[PDB]
RNA sequence: GUAGGAUAGUGGCCUACCAUGGUGGUGACGGGUGACGGAGAAUUAGGGUUCGAUUCCGGAGAGGGAGCCUGAGAAACGGCUACCACAUCCAAGGAAGGCAGCAGGCGCGCAAAUUACCCAAUCCUGACACGGGGAGGUAGUGACAAUAAAUAACAAUACCGGCUGGUAAUUGGAAUGAGUACAAUCUAAAUCCCUUAACGAGGAUCCAUUGGAGGGCAAGUCUGGUGCCAGCAGCC
């Protein structure tokens, strides 16, 4: 005695999504400046990378 | 940069160069002129007067 | 025990290969049968879209996976494919023209999803996961 | 028949077996980042130039000492890394072939050996100058930094001659300056 | 087996007569192969497993069979003859066919490029030093596969951590190739590469992507939405 599942439920929780927009940052370095900061990252300047 | 290698050649004489030398590189040095042909239409107008005999097989390639 | 004998050479190699076919691995490779299966050896294969259906999830799940109903041009045969990621059932209609590949697990199901071995690559020449990011646009005709 | 296809090609380079080893991902950043390497692949490259090097002369070892066969296959590789620079005079065995490392072949590059002769502030300005046609090993101008440098050209290292660190004709930037200056 | 015929020649290859022989669980015979064979390819403790249409060698075929002329050499097919299947033209009486050659088209499919230039190189061929060669080469399309290798480097200032390091779309001048283009070079002629006048970088907008973040397996008990729905999830 429900409306569990259905075909004509195809996508709800997608459009419901609110849309947020994307903040502009400044691009990273690529390549051999990437892995520089990489570098300087984890073992010169320095819980896991990503810790609250 | 600042560096190149060939090859050249040295004749006794332009006569020795001309009986000796391919076409193309007489008519690079101005020895020899170039001659406009395509080989596409050579080849077709050999296939055209390959059909005729005689005399008339000379125009009968132009087509 | 084993045959250890040194003019026993055929009886080891017979005995083998007569063994080799209780392998299952070596069975499907061997029997000849790739070829009277839907794909018939192939890694993918088009169809045309005949039917949307819905089907239950597995316990312990609950859910409706969308899949499509769709039969192989070049057999005739018809087929159950899975239409992956949210909202993805929208850009499929009867009569469409679908790209199919396997479901992973080279022919058999995957998940929570029962009796299903397929899933949708393209529709109407268009990607999938284009469509699901916009990247692209399913073609009006 | 295409007679280009008779060209040969081999890969350079393999995947690690288990992509996800943190002590390996951690010992691999840290070489790249000394060494300033663009990416894995080169310092997988080197990898698998030493460990060719180390199973060519592991097998070389496993022959009786008096084999021609070894005794030609060892001289030859030993003179091959003598002659860049991997082993010493003193270090005449085969022995120590197997006690190369990477950071050995690493120190080779033309890269490594520009930043330490001082042309460089840093590995990464090494980098930058080289595959900017400032530096030269001989007379020949040389753009790559994996460039492996030998024992006899390490001492002839220098700017480019058509360079402004090595000669004159000074950069664009510079030359426009001038320009936009002069009024 | 004997004697002949035929063959370039041996041989039941065929004919006449004669004898009952020949193969087979050490698998004959029959069947399947999405089976041309090999040199080789992938993976590598060793042993092994899987692949081999395709550029070298050998064989076979030219829509399917069969027969044959010429010729030193063919049971030839960019040769002929007949039948079978397809199939173009016709003034309807006839007449002409063979892309598993190079391009290209239809069809098929998950699945594969230009209806270009040239004999300059390699070589072949003819009466021939010279002609011809879709063999072969050049160039076009080409993220099959493989190689090297950009997307920034350095100082000042301010923050931080111990003169020494890290960060900053703050400041400062230097360097350079992607691009562009005289020129030369390349090239059979072109084009590309290499070289190089004059241009070409600050949010250096000259803006790196593909997959992931519970475990296997590297990376959030962050924030909003949904609420066994939608969806994810190779496995759990
Ligand atoms: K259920
Ligand atoms: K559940
Ligand atoms: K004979
Ligand atoms: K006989
Ligand atoms: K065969
Ligand atoms: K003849
Ligand atoms: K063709
Ligand atoms: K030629
Ligand atoms: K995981
Ligand atoms: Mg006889
Ligand atoms: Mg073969
Ligand atoms: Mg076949
Ligand atoms: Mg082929
Ligand atoms: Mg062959
Ligand atoms: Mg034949
Ligand atoms: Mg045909
Ligand atoms: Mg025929
Ligand atoms: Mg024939
Ligand atoms: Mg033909
Ligand atoms: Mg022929
Ligand atoms: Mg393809
Ligand atoms: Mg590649
Ligand atoms: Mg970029
Ligand atoms: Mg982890």
């Amino acid at each position: 005695g429900k409306v569990h599942g259905s075909l004509a439920r195809a996508g709800k929780v997608r459009g419901q999504t609110p849309k947020v927009a994307k903040q502009d940052k400044k691009k990273k370095p690529r390549g051999r400046a990437h892995k520089r900061m990489q570098y300087n990252r984890r073992f010169v300047t320095a819980r896991g990378p990503n810790s609250s | 940069g600042g560096k190149s290698t060939g090859f050249g050649l040295i004749y006794d004489s332009v006569e020795n160069a001309k009986k000796y030398e391919p076409k193309y590189r007489l008519i690079r040095n101005g020895l020899d002129t170039k001659v406009e042909k395509s080989r596409k239409q050579m080849k077709e107008r050999k296939n055209r007067a390959k059909k005729v005999r005689g005399v008339k097989k000379t125009k009968a390639g132009d087509a | 025990g084993k045959t250890r004998g040194m003019g026993a050479g055929r009886k080891l190699k017979s005995h083998r290969r007569r063994q080799r076919w209780a392998d299952k691995s070596y069975k499907k490779s061997h029997l000849g049968n790739e070829w009277k299966k839907p794909f018939a050896g192939s890694s993918h294969a088009k169809g045309i879209v005949l039917e949307k259906i819905g089907i239950e999830a597995k316990q312990p799940n609950s859910a409706i996976r969308k899949c499509a109903r769709v039969q192989l041009i070049k057999n005739g045969k018809k087929i159950a494919a899975f239409v992956p990621n949210d909202g993805c059932l929208n850009y499929i209609e009867e009569n469409d023209e679908v790209l199919i590949a396997g479901f992973g697990r080279k022919g058999h199901a995957v998940g929570d999803i029962p009796g299903v071995r397929f899933k949708v690559v393209k529709v109407s020449g268009v990607s999938l996961l284009a469509l699901f990011k916009e990247k692209k646009e399913k073609p009006r005709s | 028949v295409h007679v280009a296809f008779y060209r040969n090609y081999g890969k350079t380079f393999k995947k690690p077996r288990r992509p996800y080893e943190k002590e390996r991902l951690d010992a691999e950043l840290k070489l790249v980042g000394e060494y300033g390497l663009r990416c894995k692949r080169e310092l997988w490259r080197v990898q698998y130039a030493l460990s060719r090097i180390r199973n060519a002369a592991r097998m070389l070892l496993t022959l009786d000492e008096k084999d021609p066969r070894r005794i030609f296959e060892g001289e030859a590789l030993l003179r091959r890394m003598n002659r860049y620079g991997l082993l010493d005079e003193s270090q005449n065995k085969l022995d120590y072939v197997l006690s190369l490392t990477v950071e050995n072949f690493l120190e080779r590059r033309l890269q490594t050996l520009v930043f330490k002769t001082g042309m460089a502030k840093s590995i990464h300005h090494a980098r930058v100058l080289i595959r900017q046609r400032h530096i030269r090993v001989g007379r020949q101008v040389v753009n790559v930094p994996s460039f492996m440098v030998r024992l006899d050209s390490q001492k002839h290292i220098d700017f480019s001659l058509i360079s402004p660190f090595g000669g004159g004709r000074p950069g664009r930037v510079k030359r426009k300056n001038q320009k936009a200056a002069a009024k």
